[PDB]
DNA sequence: TATAATGGGAGCCTCTGATGCA
DNA sequence: TGCATCAGAGCCCAAAAT
C-alpha cells in the first residue's frame, strides 16, 4: 500500500530526476575543488539538510562526528561562498 | 494535459481552487501553478527596423509616432504606391500587414512598409523598376496589431509626404522540445544571440538563442498546482 | 554494470476478560 | 450504564517415539 502511493515516473519524470541526480554529482565534485573539503563529507552535509533533521547520525568513513553542531559549521562554510561557487 | 491541448494559466500564476488550467483540466486547491515539460518553446525575437513610405499629403493624420491599431491615413480615392528604387523585392508578411525590402546585389537598396490597408500588388522575388506600383491602398489604413511605430518623421515633396517610420515588432519562431530535453530558460526570459534555450544530449539539437528576444512556454506536458 | 521490465499469496472448542456499541 | 463479540488462555500421567 505504501508503495502504490508513489506515481510512476513519466519517460520526462524519469530523464528529468535522473538529470538532476547525475548534475548534483557533478556539482558535489565541483564544491570539493573550490572548499578543499572531502566529496563524501560534502555530500553527507548536502544529504542530511535534504532529509531534514530527522536522520542525522555518524557515517562509518567519515573522519568526524556528524551532529547538528559540525553539519552548521559546513552548511554556514557553504553558505559563506560566492554566487557563482 | 492531452495531447496538443495548450494551457489557459500560464507558468507562475497564482490559481484558485476550482480554476481551468486547460480544456478538459479543472483544479482541486489553491495555489502557484507550475509548467512541467513544455513540449513547445515560443520565442518573440526583437527587430527594430526603418522603413519608408509615401501617401497623398490630404489623406495622412500628423502624429511623432503610431502605436498598433492607430489610423496612419484615410484615402478618398484608391492609391497606388509605387516603388523609387529598382530592385528585386523580398516581401516578409506579418501578422497583418507587410514589410517590403528591394535588393540589388545583395545589399538592400530600399525597405517599404505597407500597413493594414494595402494589399502587395508584387510578390516575392519580382524584379522591379522605378515608378512601378507596388501595392494599392484603399480606404482607411492602420498599423498592424503586433507592431509599433516608435519615431515618424515625414518629409513633404510635391502633393505627398514620403515617411521615414522607426517600427518595432517581434518575429515569432517555434522551436519544439523533446522528452530528453529540458528546458533551461524562464517564461518571459530575455535572450541574446548565443544563449541556451534547450538543452539536449549532443550538441545539435540543443536550442540556442538566434538574436535577442523573448521567450514563451506552450504545450505543458502537465501542470503542477502547489 | 544498460532492449524493457513497476502492488503477494494462502484460508476451516470452552471460559474469561476487556473493549467497543445499545 | 448493561450487553455482545472477540482475542487469548487453557485442555492427565508415566512409558514409547522404531
Amino acid at each position: 500500500h505504501e508503495i502504490g502511493q508513489v506515481p510512476l515516473l513519466t519517460l520526462e519524470e524519469e530523464v528529468e530526476l535522473a538529470r538532476k541526480v547525475e548534475e548534483g554529482m557533478e556539482a558535489i565534485k565541483k564544491l570539493s575543488e573550490i572548499t578543499g573539503l572531502d566529496p563524501d563529507l560534502i555530500r553527507e552535509v548536502v544529504r542530511a539538510k535534504i532529509l531534514g533533521s530527522a536522520r542525522v547520525r555518524h557515517i562509518p568513513g567519515l573522519k568526524e562526528t556528524l551532529d547538528p553542531k559540525t553539519v552548521e559549521e559546513i552548511d554556514q562554510k557553504l553558505k559563506s561562498l560566492p554566487k557563482e561557487h | 494535459l492531452p495531447p496538443g491541448v495548450d494551457a489557459l494559466v500560464k507558468d507562475g500564476e497564482e490559481v484558485v481552487k476550482g480554476q481551468e488550467l486547460a480544456p478538459g483540466v479543472v483544479s482541486r486547491l489553491d495555489g502557484v501553478a507550475l509548467y512541467r515539460f513544455p513540449r513547445r518553446v515560443r520565442v518573440e525575437y526583437v527587430k527594430k527596423e526603418r522603413a519608408g513610405l509615401r501617401l497623398p499629403l490630404a489623406a495622412w493624420v500628423e502624429k511623432e509616432a503610431y502605436k498598433p491599431g492607430e489610423i496612419l491615413a484615410e484615402l478618398p480615392e484608391p492609391y497606388l504606391f509605387r516603388a523609387e528604387e529598382e530592385g528585386v523585392v523580398e516581401l516578409k508578411e506579418l501578422e497583418e500587414g507587410a514589410f517590403l525590402v528591394l535588393r540589388r546585389e545583395d545589399e538592400p537598396v530600399a525597405t517599404y512598409f505597407l500597413p493594414v490597408g494595402m494589399t502587395p500588388l508584387v510578390v516575392h522575388g519580382e524584379i522591379v523598376e522605378k515608378g512601378q506600383p507596388l501595392a494599392e491602398a484603399k480606404g482607411l489604413l492602420r498599423m498592424p496589431r503586433q507592431v509599433r511605430a516608435a519615431q515618424v518623421e515625414a518629409e513633404e515633396e510635391g502633393e505627398t509626404v514620403y515617411l521615414t517610420l522607426f517600427l518595432e515588432w517581434t518575429e515569432p519562431k517555434d522551436y519544439r522540445v523533446q522528452p530528453h530535453m529540458n528546458v533551461v530558460v524562464p517564461e518571459g526570459a530575455r535572450v541574446e544571440a548565443g544563449d541556451k534555450i534547450v538543452a539536449a544530449i549532443d550538441p545539435e539539437e540543443e536550442v540556442i538563442a538566434e538574436a535577442e528576444g523573448v521567450v514563451h512556454l506552450h504545450e505543458p506536458a502537465s501542470i503542477l498546482v502547489v
